[PDB]
């Protein structure tokens, strides 16, 4: 499987950091405090692929932790999940780990492959969790930019 | 079976360095955060820090930052907690625990007791608490030993009913003391032999004391 | 960061009764609240995760509820193994505070202690020290006052007490009080007395001996 190291920032230029061990939060970082941002290993995985929709998995660089989408309290929810390092990453990732990376103007959206029209989202407020949102274009932010990181 | 097994009890003097371990089994150790928790005698739980064994990403509680070092050898599924200079106030039980995406410590180690004191090891002196209603009490006073623990059995473990072995009390001297007592029928004092078996593994002391009326 | 306040500090109930324990957070956070049980002499273990989910192998009599800052742990009908210390925990960003704990103790009928006094042994006396031991056996509640008297004079500072954990079979406590004197001070006096005050005794009880 092919992977790329990268960071993501929402369209209000908020960076993503580890809040605790299994959740991310978004905040305005600049200067030296930018080193706190999470580095992802974005893998290019198997799945329904169209011209502007590319299936990917989002793991934390050098960690057996992946973003995944599951029902929690009957609601589609974003979580960070531990995996066996002997088996990951792989091309055939389980559906809960797959996101459709979609190009929108000069930005990116990450739609859950398991839950159509549910997206990786951030709140306008500072220091709030990254979550899975069923709206795109409301108060919640569903578009991002990607920055490439050295191998 | 998913489990965390910790290293044995430690007895040290202030200023000494120490490294204790936490071994994971029955699961992918590399994939879960490991936390360290302190419990001082008679007190509650205090989180010290946490480490992700895959890349050794470590976070400390502000109360412990710069005072301890948390590390991990993922190749042998082991997390460590270390001090370069122990204090008498570091005397506590230390637990390691697996942290999960449920925001909980789902599996815990058995604990490592760390005793920090300027006292050196010494076996106990054992004295009778002689028997003087239909019930009589008798026992053994196990005095001036260090460190904990001592074990006390009666008649090589054959006498268990009515036995009470008290928690040790640290005396002002820095040495421990405790009593182990048993209540028996007063009519059995002339018939039955009562012996307390005291074992202090740290000093390899074993004393069988005959308690007579 | 946040503080977790548990109440009551000690909850005294009997097997068969319903228990309700409280945990209140100083601020409301988005992390999941968990409850831990620590039986005497054992490591803590997870009971409940995300306020209401029973951990693997936890019996149905345990349930949890709450939201915002107010959380509750309930045991529908207590079993003897449930008498333990309970702690709540909720992560605040990268800090992990615990509540101060609640001790669940067995309430049983009042039981007066059997009191015994033990003079120092001649073997100990030979070494220059005299330890006089007073035993309070199988009493309930735990609260007890033990006063030493040497020739009817009240003693202070020269004794130490130790108390057992609640008995697994009869739910009583036992207590030792040890008076330590030098051999010379021991032989200067005649009557050694241990006076016990407890709820189960109509008046304080003394056990004593005349040296030698």
């Amino acid at each position: 499987v092919r992977s790329l190291n990268c960071t993501l920032r929402d369209s209000q230029q908020k960076s993503l950091v580890m809040s605790g061990p299994y959740e991310l939060k978004a905040l305005h970082l600049q200067g030296q405090d930018m080193e706190q941002q999470v580095v992802f290993s974005m893998s290019f995985v198997q799945g329904e692929e169209s011209n502007d929709k590319i299936p990917v998995a989002l793991g934390l660089k050098e960690k057996n932790l992946y973003l995944s989408c599951v029902l929690k309290d009957d609601k589609p929810t974003l979580q960070l999940e531990s995996v066996d390092p002997k088996n990951y990453p792989k091309k055939k990732m389980e559906k809960r780990f797959v996101f459709n990376k979609i190009e929108i103007n000069n930005k990116l959206e990450f739609e859950s492959a398991q839950f159509p029209n549910w997206y990786i989202s951030t709140s306008q407020a500072e220091n709030m969790p990254v979550f899975l949102g069923g709206t795109k274009g409301g108060q919640d932010i569903t578009d991002f930019t990607m920055q490439f990181v050295s191998s | 079976e998913v489990q965390l097994v910790q290293s044995g009890a430690e007895v040290k003097k202030p200023g000494e360095s120490l490294k204790i371990s936490c071994k994971g089994s029955g699961y992918s150790f590399t994939s879960y955060w490991i936390g360290w928790v302190r419990q001082m005698p008679g007190k509650g739980l205090e989180w010290m820090g946490i480490i992700y064994p895959s890349d050794s990403d470590t976070r400390y509680s502000p109360s412990f930052q710069g005072q301890v070092t948390i590390s991990a050898d993922k190749s042998i599924s082991t997390a460590y907690l270390q001090w370069s200079s122990l204090k008498a106030s570091d005397t506590a039980m230390y637990y390691c625990a697996r942290y999960t995406n449920w925001d909980a410590f789902d599996i815990w180690g058995q604990g490592t007791m760390v005793t920090v004191s300027s006292a050196s090891t010494k076996g106990p002196s054992v004295f009778p608490l002689a028997p003087s209603g239909g019930t009589a009490a008798l026992g053994c006073l196990v005095k001036d030993y260090f460190p904990e623990p001592v074990t006390v059995s009666w008649n090589s473990g054959a006498l268990t009913s009515g036995v009470h072995t008290f928690p040790a009390v640290l005396q002002s001297s820095g040495l421990y003391s405790l009593s182990s007592v048993v209540t028996v029928p007063s009519s059995s004092l002339g018939t039955q032999t009562y012996i307390c078996n005291v074992n202090h593994k740290p000093s390899n002391t074993k004393v069988d004391k005959r308690v007579e009326p | 960061e946040i503080v977790l306040t548990q109440s009551p500090a000690t909850l005294s109930l009997s097997p068969g009764e319903r228990a309700t324990l409280s945990c209140r957070a100083s601020q409301s956070v988005s992390s999941y609240l968990a409850w831990y049980q620590q039986k005497p002499g054992q490591a803590p273990r997870l009971l409940i995760y995300d306020a209401s989910n029973r951990a693997t192998g936890i019996p149905a009599r345990f349930s949890g509820s709450g939201s915002g800052t107010d959380f509750t742990l309930t045991i529908s009908s207590l079993e003897p193994e449930d008498f333990a210390v309970y702690y709540c925990q909720q992560r605040s960003n990268w800090m992990f505070p615990f509540g101060q704990g609640t001790k669940l103790e067995i309430k049983r009928t009042v039981a007066a202690p059997s009191v015994f006094i033990f003079p120092p042994s001649d073997e100990q006396l030979k070494s220059g020290t005299a330890s006089v031991v007073c035993l309070l056996n199988n009493f309930y509640p735990r609260e007890a006052k033990v006063q030493w008297k040497v020739d009817n004079a009240l003693q202070s500072g020269n004794s130490q007490e130790s108390v057992t954990e609640q008995d697994s079979k009869d739910s009583t406590y036992s207590l030792s009080s040890t008076l330590t004197l030098s051999k010379a001070d021991y032989e200067k006096h005649k009557v050694y007395a241990c006076e016990v005050t407890h709820q189960g005794l109509s008046s304080p009880v003394t056990k004593s001996f005349n040296r030698g």
